[PDB]
């Protein structure tokens, strides 16, 4: 009925056995080496809280194509900093649902935006010359 | 805080939500970003139907690991300038496209893993049909309307595809009785769907005999436009214990009355007999054979990638992720 | 009901279009082209050899045909 997870900084949380079961990482760990609590060194308390809140809202759901349910919609309305870890945590805890909604939100931040606007708003470099910059744009010409 | 340094896998995960145009866009953000944008997990299924592009591009795209390539009614009629390595494609449809026989040869020379292919309405060649024979795993092959190949190349192709389930070798105007005789003499006995219609005078009752003798598993047999086929052959159809859908449309010398026999085939579920039912009697035939469905399938579905119930953008049940709107 | 156009040509193909009553035109395949067996099944009646070679998306009821001279 219940299990305890220990975040990276130490903080301990208590959740339903199956709600945590949504993390393939936590399920893999639970089958062997067992006795609280489950240590998740790669997720701090702040992030783990959000993750547990998320996992709790779903638990059980009947839901198609890429949409980003009405709820998760605003749940991710968090600033860019937290979303970066929130999407990293999903990979770490292996929660299919989360990785999905967080990757789309990041995708939606690329839709209709030029490569320039991408470099900035996403803080990425640009090791492209003008030699390839434009040479690459010639290979994607057929579009 | 910064989004770079983000693990590769997770990036692809983000990239996999982008539409072909976007994906190509993020391709020019940072070399790596460009390296991942052309991964392989992202190019599993591609759909460029109706696109007009250069064979080199389509060649380069298939080399990114494409598995299901939907590209019918497209324009690729320039010469191949590049050279490629074996492709991964297992599902492809280039039907009713405008492709130079050489370019077609070029692309097909790199294929050996095709499971479902459709070159419907395309001019082929012996070389082409011969390298096709490399795809000995084909389950569904559509060559309806194709031309330009000897009965020799056809034989070798059929002797290779021994796991053929659906074969649509119809309306190959180029054919002679040589081809038809090769067809029935070399189709795999594992075949369950065969659409050999359109050969009117080159298909004899005998060939029907051969076929039946060699493919006890036919479930779909379409012999539309086979004039030489008159009721005296119906006995053959009884030899097919799994026959479910038969089509004899326009087999003129069939006495309406005689079609009544077919009703006796224990497994027959539908029958197409367009053009041989005098006007004002079809309803009689229908009523006489209440257990059958008569003249309800204007079109064939044998080895057709997309029978589509209006807007089915899938090829053989595969929905492509990459498409241009 | 079914309108058949005049045949014109280049130095290689013979061409013609067929207007379809917008009731049997609703049967015209959107996802593929029709073989001679299929268009005849539709009710189109013209010489043998004509091939339905391409789709005119703006007017699905106009079937474009062609054949070797």
């Amino acid at each position: 009925a219940s299990i305890k997870l220990q975040s990276s900084d130490g903080e301990i949380f208590e959740v339903d056995v199956e709600i945590a079961k949504q993390s393939v990482t936590i399920k893999t760990m639970l089958e062997d080496l067992g006795m609280d609590p489950v240590p998740l060194p790669n997720v701090n308390a702040a992030i783990l809280k959000k993750v547990i809140q998320w996992c709790t809202h779903h638990k059980d759901d009947p839901p198609r194509t890429d949409d980003i349910p009405v709820w998760d919609q605003e749940f991710l309305k968090v600033d860019q900093g937290t979303l970066f870890e929130l999407i990293l945590a999903a990979n770490y805890l292996d929660i299919k649902g989360l990785l999905d909604v967080t990757c789309k939100t990041v995708a939606n931040m690329i839709k209709g935006k030029t490569p320039e606007e991408i470099r900035k708003t996403f803080n990425i470099k640009n090791d492209f010359t003008e030699e390839e910059e434009a040479q690459v744009r010639k290979e994607n010409q057929w579009c | 805080v910064s989004w770079d340094s983000l693990p590769d896998e997770l990036l692809l995960g983000i990239f996999s939500c982008l539409c072909l145009p976007e994906l190509l866009k993020v391709s020019g953000v940072c070399k790596r970003w460009y390296r991942l944008a052309s991964d392989e997990s992202l190019w599993q299924t591609l759909d460029l139907t109706g696109k007009n592009l250069h064979p080199d591009v389509t060649g380069r795209l298939l080399s990114q690991g494409v598995i299901a390539f939907r590209c019918p009614r497209s324009f690729m009629d320039q010469p191949l300038a590049e050279h490629f390595s074996p492709f991964r494609v297992q599902h492809m449809d280039l039907s009713n496209s405008v492709i130079e026989v050489s370019t077609l040869h070029g692309i097909l020379s790199q294929c050996s893993k095709l499971q479902n292919l459709s070159l419907e309405g395309l001019r082929l060649s012996d070389p082409i049909v011969n390298t096709l024979a490399k795809n000995s795993n084909l389950v569904r092959l559509n060559l309806s309307g194709c031309s330009g190949f000897s009965e020799f190349a056809l034989q070798t192709l059929l002797s290779s595809c021994s796991r053929l389930d659906e074969l649509n070798l119809s309306w190959c105007f180029d054919f002679t009785e040589k081809h038809v005789q090769v067809a029935v003499a070399h189709v795999s006995e594992t075949i369950t769907q065969l659409n050999l219609s359109g050969y009117r005078k080159n298909l004899q009752k005998s060939d029907l005999s051969t076929l039946v003798r060699r493919c006890p598993n036919l479930v779909h047999l379409d012999l539309s436009d086979s004039v030489m086929l008159k009721n005296d052959c119906f006995q053959e159809f009884f030899q097919l214990n799994y026959l479910q859908h038969l089509s004899l449309s326009r087999c003129y010398d069939i006495i309406p009355e005689t079609l009544l026999e077919l009703g006796e085939i224990p497994t027959l579920k539908t029958l197409q007999v367009f053009g041989i039912v005098p006007d004002g009697t079809l309803q009689l035939l229908k009523e006489a054979l209440p257990h059958l469905q008569i003249n309800c399938s204007h079109f064939t579905t044998i080895a057709r990638p997309t029978i589509g119930n209006k807007k089915n953008q899938e090829i053989w049940g595969i929905k492509c992720r990459l498409t241009l709107q | 009901q079914i309108y058949y156009s005049d045949k014109y040509d280049d130095e290689e193909f013979e061409y013609r279009h067929v207007m379809l009553p917008k009731d049997i035109a609703k049967l015209v395949p959107k996802t593929h082209l029709m073989s001679e067996s299929e268009w005849r099944n539709l009710g189109v009646q013209q010489s043998q050899g004509w091939v339905h070679y391409m789709i005119h998306e703006p007017e699905p009821h106009i079937l474009l045909f062609r054949r070797p001279l």
